[PDB]
């Protein structure tokens, strides 16, 4: 602590007086990861491996919740053509936890497959499928041209070119209504001032990249709108009380001391916030208990010494911290 | 930034993507201290006068 | 008439000792 | 005299993460200026008594 | 079932006021001894709340649903057993429906074929629809017990419902307390979140009736329909998490 | 509106520069057999320079 005076002041010698040096550092011991016990894996193979799919104008939205996810086919193993994520880190998929997911299954040809991104402009990117700027999820594509193609072409899958205005995202168009430019009524069929928006895909194996069909499944993640029951295979440890430790509580991380809450709380409450809007209290995921969070490493270090021409003895002042409980 | 919690930035994003959003949150907390300590020098000058 | 690292420095001259000079 | 305060940059800016303490050193002596400014207030408040 | 009542006479649209009422919990986050500013769709204070009365005088208007409503129902014999939501009110589009068979609350989203003026009939039978198919949602609630026995007299309790559409999700906030409207202030606890995802442009009120659909009679009850505006409230939180005060900014 | 024409290799370009062309009455009438193009809508050509 004589040389802690020389380190903070950036000087070779010591002047006589009292100098503020540093603060306490309390190292955490263990790490606590809490996730509830669910023996059911998530049905990710039902949306990927199914025989018949839907179109780009009307898709099949599969709500998947209250399970344990398997990300090893989407991260370590690569059966699939490309991995495109935007707001989520692909390595951190197994770390973070979300409530539910909405899978959108649609087949887009390889010329038009570059229009799937937030904030694009195109035929699919205006009148069919959009993404918002706050969208959270990933885009997974795979080449289907050895299976779903046909020599004469596959007209069973369909798409719609035309719409009167720009379509809002997360909305399916089920309307069979003929697009009417003028004042002539269509009466269900094409004609003068009546165009038919519904088209069929170009899919053949013999042609190039733009005729190759791709199976695109886009996942939509919902973060902190609800309690989070869905993430990867993370383990679980015991709760440690009266110790400064690292926290992982349902994806939320921190450092503190777990103490018992004496107040009356909501049964649906996941966590709660202080005057600074940080989490001071959180419900346990497996059993119903709410434990408070009291942070560690508080108080300063002040030294009192004579200078280098007098004596090397250093008196150390701990400010604000009781020394009955208790720098290298 | 998207969230003010520093555990909700670095653990939720790429390490190239975190260091843009962390350095916005540090510089906003440096400007909150540069409004504080400059106010403590002006208001103590009225006390010492 | 807190946990974020905000420390209030105590005064050197206590209010009992201010009245001793008074 | 007035209330003598001291503000640490470790607990206020950082949420006890290893990334925040590593990126604080790139800004350098900005918190060296603020701790010497609050020290020089607290010397002169004892000279007022 | 399809035959409506000939004993009904529609009343006028009288108005009353909601003093401090209409303030709910905007989130599940506990805060203590603070003052929070919440921007959400809220009722203006000292506004016009439309006064309805069911007593041979029956009042069941068809009212539009824009953003969100408040339902404050003042009952004795518990006449309102359900609600009807939807847009075009036929089998072409989807519709939302709340069915209480007094064992639980059955909430399903299917293709519903509505009648001209469908009514509800202990329980004889409940039929609001001829047939249904294409069901994307089913819900079974917690068991409870209620009474269909008709009574007339003073009204000893207050039931307030919050039915809103926030980001495609249908949230239900309700609080029951004992007490043509009383004043006071209270808060409304969360109940259940329903991921429906269907737009609603209209609503109407179901009424369950008894006998001692032609000769069915009823007791006395009242219910209120509110509206929402994008306004800002201040919210006081105590140590127990119960809101004791609310201040609207732009009124005064 | 031209009466005459040419063949598929004999085609003569019409130079359109420094003038205001009206395409807006043709899109509201449209006695057109088939129009097909890629990436640029023909109805969005009216407000662009």
């Amino acid at each position: 602590p004589l040389s802690e005076t020389k380190c903070t002041l950036k000087s070779f010698t010591v002047e006589k007086g009292i100098y503020q040096t540093s603060n306490f550092r309390v190292q955490p011991t263990e790490s606590i990861v809490r996730f509830p016990n669910i023996t059911n894996l998530c049905p990710f193979d039902e949306v990927f491996n199914a025989t018949r799919f839907a179109s780009v104008y009307a898709w099949n939205r599969k709500r998947i919740s209250n399970c344990v996810a398997d990300y090893s086919v989407l991260y370590n193993l690569a059966p699939f053509f490309t991995f495109k994520c935007y707001g989520v880190s692909p390595t951190k998929l197994n770390d973070l936890c979300f409530t539910n997911v909405y899978a959108d299954s649609f087949v887009i040809r390889g010329d038009e497959v570059r229009q799937i991104a937030p904030g694009q402009t195109g035929n699919i990117a205006d009148y069919n499928y959009k993404l918002p700027d706050d969208f959270t999820g990933c885009v997974i594509a795979w080449n289907s041209n050895k299976l779903d193609s046909k020599v004469s072409g596959n007209y069973n899958y369909l798409y719609r070119l035309f719409r009167k205005s720009n379509l809002k995202p997360f909305e399916r168009d089920i309307s069979t209504e003929i697009y009417q430019a003028g004042n002539k009524p269509c009466n269900g069929v094409a004609g003068f001032n009546c165009y038919f928006p519904l088209r069929s895909y170009s899919f053949r194996p013999t042609y190039g990249v733009g005729h190759q069909p791709y199976r695109v499944v886009v996942l939509s993640f919902e973060l902190l709108h609800a309690p989070a029951t869905v993430c990867g295979p993370k383990k679980s440890t015991n709760l440690v009380k009266n110790k400064c430790v690292n926290f992982n509580f349902n994806g939320l991380k921190g450092t503190g001391v777990l103490t018992e809450s004496n107040k009356k709380f909501l049964p649906f409450q996941q966590f709660g916030r202080d005057i600074a809007d940080t989490t001071d209290a959180v419900r346990d995921p497996q059993t119903l208990e709410i434990l408070d969070i009291t942070p560690c490493s508080f108080g300063g270090v002040s030294v009192i010494t004579p200078g280098t021409n007098t004596s090397n003895q250093v008196a150390v002042l701990y400010q604000g911290v009781n020394c009955t409980e208790v720098p290298t | 930034a998207i969230s003010s919690v520093l555990n909700d930035i670095f653990s939720r994003l790429d390490p190239p993507e975190a260091e843009v959003q962390i350095d916005r949150l540090i510089t906003g907390r440096l400007q909150s201290l540069q409004t504080y300590v400059t106010q403590q020098l002006i208001r103590a000058a009225e006390i010492r006068a | 008439t807190k946990f974020k690292g905000l420390t209030v420095l105590p005064p050197l001259l206590t209010d009992e000792m201010i009245a001793q000079y008074t | 005299s007035m209330t003598k305060t001291s503000v640490d940059c470790t607990m206020y800016i950082c949420g006890d993460s290893t990334e925040c303490s590593n990126l604080l050193l790139q800004y350098g002596s900005f918190c060296t200026q603020l701790k010497r400014a609050l020290t020089g207030i607290a010397v002169e408040q004892d000279k007022n008594t | 079932q399809c035959v409506n009542l000939t004993t009904r006479t529609q009343l006028p649209p009288a108005y009353t006021n909601s003093f401090t009422r209409g303030v709910y919990y905007p989130d599940k986050v506990f805060r203590s001894s603070v003052l929070h500013s919440t921007q959400d769709l809220f009722l203006p204070f000292f506004s016009n709340v439309t006064w309805f009365h069911v007593i041979k005088r029956f009042d069941n208007p068809v009212l539009p649903f824009n953003d969100g409503v408040y339902f404050a129902s003042i009952e004795k014999s518990n006449i309102i057993r359900g609600w009807i939501f939807g847009t075009t009110l036929d089998s072409k589009t989807q519709s939302l429906l709340i069915v209480n068979n007094a064992t639980n609350v059955v909430i399903k989203v299917c293709e519903f074929q509505f009648c001209n003026d469908p009514f509800l009939d202990m329980e004889s039978e409940f039929r609001v629809y001829s047939s249904a198919n294409n069901c994307t949602f089913e819900y079974v609630s917690q068991p409870f017990l209620m009474d269909l026995e008709g009574k007339q007299g003073n009204f000893k309790n207050l039931r307030e419902f919050v039915f809103k559409n926030i980001d495609g999700y249908f949230k239900i906030y309700s609080k029951h307390t004992p007490i043509d409207l009383p004043q006071g202030f209270s808060a409304l606890e969360p109940l259940v979140d329903l991921p429906i995802g269907i737009n609603i442009t209209r609503f109407q009120t179901l009424l369950a009736l008894h006998r001692s659909s032609s000769g069915w009679t009823a007791g006395a009850a009242a219910y209120y329909v509110g509206y929402l505006q994008p306004r800002t409230f201040l919210l006081k939180y105590n140590e127990n998490g119960t809101i004791t005060d609310a201040v609207d900014c732009a009124l005064d």
